[PDB]
RNA sequence: CCGAGGGUAGGGCCCGUGACUGGGGCGGUCGUAACAAGGUAGCUGUACCGGAAGGUGCGGCUGGA
RNA sequence: GAGGAAGAAGCCCUUCGGGGUGUAAACUCCUGAACCCGGGACGAAACCCCCGACGAGGGGACUGACGGUACCGGGGUAAUAGCGCCGGCCAACUCCGUGCCAGCAGCCGCGGUAAUACGGAGGGCGCGAGCGUUACCCGGAUUCACUGGGCGUAAAGGGCGUGUAGGCGGCCUGGGGCGUCCCAUGUGAAAGACCACGGCUCAACCGUGGGGGAGCGUGGGAUACGCUCAGGCUAGACGG
RNA sequence: GCUAGUUGGUGGGGUAAUGGCCCACCAAGGCGACGACGGGUAGCCGGUCUGAGAGGAUGGCCGGCCACAGGGGCACUGAG
């Protein structure tokens, strides 16, 4: 997608300094771009669409199971963490094939927690967490 | 032109001031067929010599209160109640469109 | 007070003026007075200039003071030629 | 941008030799004389019997594809005929035929059309010794349809002009041929011109 | 009887659907006026001012084509079309410019006038207007 | 001679006891182009026959039209019963607006330019029957005159 | 009816109702997806038909159709979704449209690609 | 004096929502009311009764015999 | 772009002979989008300075964002094609895969082992820097019917009267001229739409001229129909 | 069904100026099935789109009028 780069901003210790330009080698803050996530590369307009090594490595450790309490405002988390997941992506919702309740995934617990609380103390979520329903069998 | 209209008085019970109904006709814009519509006017008798049923002619006048816009401008027939009554019986039957 | 000045018209690198009489607090191209005659400074067609002499006269009498080069093409097809 | 791709294939799905391709046309080697049945997989099965809409379909395909033109610019073409005076067809044919880029294929300087716009497109053409490259330069009665005489020294116009020397333009155009010149004197009549078009299906397609 | 007029058409239509030789209808002297155009332009024969005991009527005399060949040997009309178009539910009025043009000129409308009661193209060379009154072919 | 259209064919059915048995019906238009025109409507067991002998009928009746520069004198409307046929003409440089029903039996008496509109039961034999009856309708200046 | 009638009573209008009250007048309109499912259709037919039970941005919750073969969504999957009524479902009255959000076009699609939102292969 | 508006109090309309409940639409269980005189001609307004269709009284209709 | 086989390869079909893509490709040759160089604008002649008189006329000077852009001149490489459809409506047909599954779907409806209706393929049809889709407006809708519909059984005569307003209203003569018709006149801005010409190479775009109408004001005129007023009639109606 | 500044009047204030615009008094009026009052929706027009037309639909860009300047009220200065 094409997207304008209206400024360049520095960030020093104490201001933000405009500047003209940002040359290879360097880092900065461009202000302008709306769709750009992390890990994304960017090309100059009329050049090489080459897609920059992307990263890849750790899958989450630790896995809590969210329940949407009650019940038609079990998506203003579904719009929560689609909002998140762009602000974090290593976090991983998922849905239970069977049993049907929604798994958010993480890096450790700390991080579940935080993810948590903001989810409610930001979000208002009608909802409560625990330990995953097990899939049994006869 | 000021302009001038030719109607009934039916209301007199006014202080230097007569009720002029005024008839007007014109086609239906859709269907043709000629139809007849009307409008009271307050009408300035600063003299008070008009009466119920004298057709008279009002002209578009300044202006002398608030809805009062036209003054009687000749008395041109006399004695026309029964156009009065042609007005007051369609009045009085409002008495029975009520629920 | 009341003007004669240019009223573009015509499009974008096509100047088509339209020198005109019309209030001096009006949008340049928003309703006028009256047209008395058009000009195309770009010189596209042997008119690009005819002011109605007769009529523009009859306003600078009554008042309308113009452009400084509106009495360019005032003065040039001469409505001052005494 | 115009048709572009295979060409005999026009002409052997509408059922008549187009003459597309000028000097091959006359040819042995032309495909409507070895094929002349519908192109692709199914033409030597027995044909069926043709809707109306078809036979207007049909119709009106076969005069588009023969001027070699978008059925956008046809379409407004058409449309600037029905309003203007009188007899729509006939003054379509008229616009149709007062379009430069087939002028100079009236006038053999090229070969076909295509070869024809070609040579229009590329300054090889000039109106009244003005240069013109825009193929829908309405020809209008008193235009001087020159070669660039830039263009003079060179081996395709000289080629067709040279098998142009005493053939007959149509009644309403003048080849003074050696100085490349010619002229467009008349909008054809609607007797002016055979083209294998019932100037009336096509008509009344667009009234659908 | 609301429209005089209408009536008479349809004595004259209701007439010669049968081939009534003639069929007489109450009299005023409008109601003439229209005959009197009728049989000028060849939709009847003609009319005269008969009497019913001591009542003003008009007879008017009816006009056909041949006999025909075929199982239906009955005439076709002269008159083949009749009808009321301004009405007394619903006048109908046109100016000059609006008048109407019935049959791609074969046939006629017969149109009240402060000139008299002419024919469509009578009042179309007289530069008037007025009511259209029917229509005939 | 004439040229043919076939305009309407279509299977029937009746019934008897074991089994449904069929009937084809085909309506067709005959015409010169020039100026006569005819349509029948006929009815065998086999598809082919019937085409033939609706064509048979197509001849056995015929119509006028009075043409006037491939167009007709003056505007018509007919009705054959809840289906209703118009005809208004047109201009020499138009063309056949109408229908497909109404288009054959226009085109075959060769009618070159006109306006017309399908009101009523859209039916085929229906508007059929009703588009002949307003051409078998159509008169001139001279015959009006003829007659008054 | 009289030409009084008309005169007096007039003649009504006809007034039309939306088959998509839910896109509150928008072209298409985006939504979360609340349950997926399959469906069965009515007589006379007979598959499991792939739905989603989407809730849109307008505040309506509808059920919608996927179209195509296979697709990859579930609870909490971000849509975009179309008018369109699919006949045999009971409630069904709008699609996914397929390659936007997170609905994911069709693996292997080679012809009317347009609709299912698959890129051209190479 | 008037006065944005604040406040007290009583009303009218609209919209959303609510344990529960009423029928309506869409996708097995009981009987057989209607369609053939449909096995008691059918339908009818009303009325009482009955798991249910419906049955019955009184009058009407033929779109029945 | 021109030429280029009784017609390569691959692929699709096949009764196994052949058929199709297809002059399409390759191939010869001719042109030469982009690019490269060279030049290079119209838009700007007034304000002001000078003779005159700070006026009329005359003459002189400065000023260009777009812009080194348009366009001109010379040189100059074969150089993006995609999308919808192909049961009927509706233009376009075969083979496999599948087997009420997977799916299609605007309406009919298509899928249960031989699917022109699903999926792919070859072929075909239509459009082409676009092609399709959803939303909506008018159209087909004469299906709110003025133009231009209807009510015994299809939806539709009020259970029946009596009557209010309203709508409608017989034959003759006359006055008015309200409706209605006619001529004049003012208004009906510009852009638009329409016809003509003309500027940009064409067109889109744009300029100049022409033609105006409804509608309303004002004056003149007509009188048949409708209106109102005035007399007469007896065929409607009421009465004896 | 509506209506007490309600409808009319005498006098006066206000204004560039007519007026219940505002005020004091007198009168009892004014409006309504030709749809008042009330509820909904909407800036209007030149025009635009569609239509054989009649009609339907629309009012973004441009030109004309109106209304608004976060929500309200208010006056000052001024030719405005
Ligand atoms: S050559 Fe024969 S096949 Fe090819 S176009 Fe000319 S005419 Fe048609
Ligand atoms: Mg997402
Ligand atoms: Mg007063
Ligand atoms: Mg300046
Ligand atoms: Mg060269
Ligand atoms: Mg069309
Ligand atoms: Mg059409
Ligand atoms: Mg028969
Ligand atoms: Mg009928
Ligand atoms: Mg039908
Ligand atoms: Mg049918
Ligand atoms: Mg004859
Ligand atoms: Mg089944
Ligand atoms: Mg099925
Ligand atoms: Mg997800
Ligand atoms: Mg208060
Ligand atoms: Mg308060
Ligand atoms: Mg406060
Ligand atoms: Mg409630
Ligand atoms: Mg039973
Ligand atoms: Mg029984
Ligand atoms: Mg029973
Ligand atoms: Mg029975
Ligand atoms: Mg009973
Ligand atoms: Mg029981
Ligand atoms: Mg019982
Ligand atoms: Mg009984
Ligand atoms: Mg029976
Ligand atoms: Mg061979
Ligand atoms: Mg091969
Ligand atoms: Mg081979
Ligand atoms: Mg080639
Ligand atoms: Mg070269
Ligand atoms: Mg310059
Ligand atoms: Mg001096
Ligand atoms: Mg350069
Ligand atoms: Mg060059
Ligand atoms: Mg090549
Ligand atoms: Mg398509
Ligand atoms: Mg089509
Ligand atoms: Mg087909
Ligand atoms: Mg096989
Ligand atoms: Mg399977
Ligand atoms: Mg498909
Ligand atoms: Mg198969
Ligand atoms: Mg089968
Ligand atoms: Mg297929
Ligand atoms: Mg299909
Ligand atoms: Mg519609
Ligand atoms: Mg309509
Ligand atoms: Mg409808
Ligand atoms: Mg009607
Ligand atoms: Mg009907
Ligand atoms: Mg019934
Ligand atoms: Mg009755
Ligand atoms: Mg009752
Ligand atoms: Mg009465
Ligand atoms: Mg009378
Ligand atoms: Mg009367
Ligand atoms: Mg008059
Ligand atoms: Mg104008
Ligand atoms: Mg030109
Ligand atoms: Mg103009
Ligand atoms: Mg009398
Ligand atoms: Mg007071
Ligand atoms: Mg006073
Ligand atoms: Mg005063
Ligand atoms: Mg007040
Ligand atoms: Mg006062
Ligand atoms: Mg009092
Ligand atoms: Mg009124
Ligand atoms: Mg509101
Ligand atoms: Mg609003
Ligand atoms: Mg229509
Ligand atoms: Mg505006
Ligand atoms: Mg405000
Ligand atoms: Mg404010
Ligand atoms: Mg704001
Ligand atoms: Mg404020």
């Amino acid at each position: 997608r094409k997207e304008r780069v209206a400024r360049l901003l520095r960030m020093h210790a104490n201001h933000r300094e405009e500047v003209e330009e940002l040359k290879a080698g360097d880092l900065g803050a461009v202000v302008g771009l709306k769709e750009t996530i992390t890990g994304d590369t960017l090309v100059g307009e009329d050049a090489p669409r080459v897609i920059l090594e992307s990263i890849e490595v750790p899958e989450p450790v630790i896995d809590v199971a969210i329940e949407p309490k009650t019940k038609a405002d079990q998506e203003k988390l579904s719009q929560a963490l689609a909002r998140l997941a762009e602000e974090d992506p290593t976090f991983r919702v998922s849905t239970h094939p069977e049993t049907g309740q929604t798994i958010i995934s993480g890096m450790g617990e700390l991080h579940l927690e935080i993810i948590v609380d903001r989810l409610k103390r930001e979000f208002k979520v009608d909802a409560n967490v625990g330990k995953p329903q097990v899939a049994y069998r006869e | 032109p000021k302009k001038v209209l030719t109607g009934v008085v039916v209301s007199d019970k006014m202080q230097k001031t007569v009720t002029v109904l005024v008839e007007r006709q014109f086609p239906h814009p859709l269907y043709g067929k000629v139809i007849k519509r009307s409008k009271k006017y307050l009408a300035h008798d600063p003299e008070e010599k008009y009466k119920l049923g004298d057709v008279v002619e009002i002209i578009e006048s300044r202006p002398i209160s608030k809805r009062k816009r036209f003054r009687v401008l000749r008395l041109v027939e006399s004695g026309r109640m029964d156009l009065v009554e042609k007005y007051l019986i369609r009045r009085q039957n409002y008495e029975s469109l009520s629920k | 007070m009341v003007k004669i000045r240019l009223a573009r018209f015509g499009s974008k690198h096509n100047p088509h003026y339209r020198i005109v009489v019309t209030d001096a607090r009006r949008k340049r191209d928003g309703k006028y007075i009256e047209k008395i005659g058009y000009y195309d400074p770009r010189k596209t067609t042997p008119d690009w200039l005819k002011v109605d002499v007769e009529r523009a006269r009859y306003w600078l009498s009554v008042g309308a003071q113009p452009t400084d080069t509106a009495r360019r093409l005032l003065r040039q097809a001469g409505v001052f030629r005494q | 941008g115009r048709y572009i791709g295979p060409v005999c294939r026009l002409c052997r799905r509408e059922g008549v030799k187009l003459y597309l391709k000028g000097e091959r046309c006359y040819s042995p080697k032309c495909a409507m004389e070895r094929r002349p049945y519908p192109p692709g997989q199914h033409g030597q099965k027995r044909a069926r019997r043709p809707s109306d809409y078809a036979v207007r379909l049909r119709e009106k395909q076969k005069l588009r594809r023969i001027y070699g033109i978008s059925e956008r610019q046809f379409r407004n073409l058409f449309e600037e005929a029905s309003k203007k005076k009188g007899v729509t067809g006939s003054v379509f044919l008229g616009l149709l035929e007062s379009r430069l880029d087939n002028v100079v294929y009236r006038l053999g300087f090229a070969v076909s059309r295509r070869q024809a716009r070609q040579l229009v497109r590329h300054g090889h053409i000039t109106v009244n010794g003005r240069r013109v490259d825009l193929p829908s330069y309405r020809v209008r009665p008193g235009d001087e349809i020159a070669v660039a005489e830039k263009s003079r020294n060179l081996e395709l116009i000289r080629q067709n002009l040279e098998a142009m020397k005493g053939r007959k333009v149509g009644p309403w155009l003048s080849l003074d041929v050696e100085g490349m010149k010619g002229k467009f004197l008349r909008l054809p009549d609607r007797e002016d011109l055979a083209l294998p078009v019932n100037e009336q299906l096509v008509i009344e397609f667009y009234s659908r | 009887l609301t429209d005089p007029i209408a009536d008479m058409l349809t004595r004259i239509r209701n007439a010669t659907r049968v081939y009534k030789e003639s069929t007489d209808v109450p009299a005023s002297r409008f109601k003439e006026e229209i005959l009197r155009i009728l049989a000028r332009e060849g939709f009847i024969k003609g009319y005269e001012r008969v009497d019913v005991d001591g009542k003003p009527y008009l007879r008017v005399y009816l006009k056909y084509g041949p006999r025909r060949q075929g199982p239906d040997p009955r005439p076709e009309q002269v008159i083949h079309h009749i009808r009321r178009i301004s009405k007394p539910g619903r006048r109908v009025y046109v100016g000059v410019k609006e008048i109407p043009r019935v049959r791609r000129g074969l046939g006629i409308a017969i149109l009240s006038t402060s000139k008299g009661v002419l024919t469509d193209r009578e009042a179309r060379k007289l530069g008037v207007g007025g009511e259209l009154i029917c229509e005939v072919w | 001679d004439f040229e043919e259209k076939m305009i309407l064919i279509r299977r029937t059915a009746r019934m008897q006891a074991g089994g449904r048995r069929f009937r084809f019906g085909a309506l067709v238009v005959v015409g010169d182009r020039q100026g006569r025109v005819g349509l029948g409507f006929g009815k065998a067991p086999e598809v082919p026959l019937a085409v033939q002998k609706a064509g048979y009928y197509a001849r056995r009746n015929m119509v006028e039209v009075p043409l006037q520069n491939g167009t007709i004198p003056h505007e018509i409307e007919v009705e054959f019963g809840a289906s209703k046929i118009v005809l208004k003409p047109a201009a020499p440089g138009t063309g056949v607006i109408a229908g497909a029903v109404p288009r054959a039996i226009l085109e075959l008496a060769g009618v070159t330019d006109i306006l017309t509109k399908e009101l009523g039961s859209r039916n085929p034999i229906n508007i059929a029957y009703a588009t002949m009856e307003a051409l078998r309708q159509l008169r001139t200046k001279a015959d009006v005159e003829r007659l008054r | 009816p009289t030409i009084n009638q008309l005169v007096r009573k007039g003649r009504e209008k006809v007034r039309k109702k939306s088959k998509v009250p839910a896109l509150k007048g928008a072209p298409f309109r985006r939504g979360v997806c609340t349950v997926v499912r399959t469906v069965t259709p009515k007589k006379p037919n007979s598959a499991l038909r792939k739905v989603a039970k989407v809730r849109l941005t307008s505040g309506y919750e509808v059920t919608a159709y996927i179209p195509g073969e296979g697709h990859n969504l579930q609870e909490h999957s971000v849509v975009l979704i179309r008018g369109g009524r699919v006949k045999d479902l009971p409630g069904v009255r709008y699609h996914i449209v397929r390659g936007v959000y997170d609905a994911a076009g069709v693996k292997d699609r080679k012809k009317s690609r347009s609709k299912y939102g698959t890129k051209k292969p190479k």
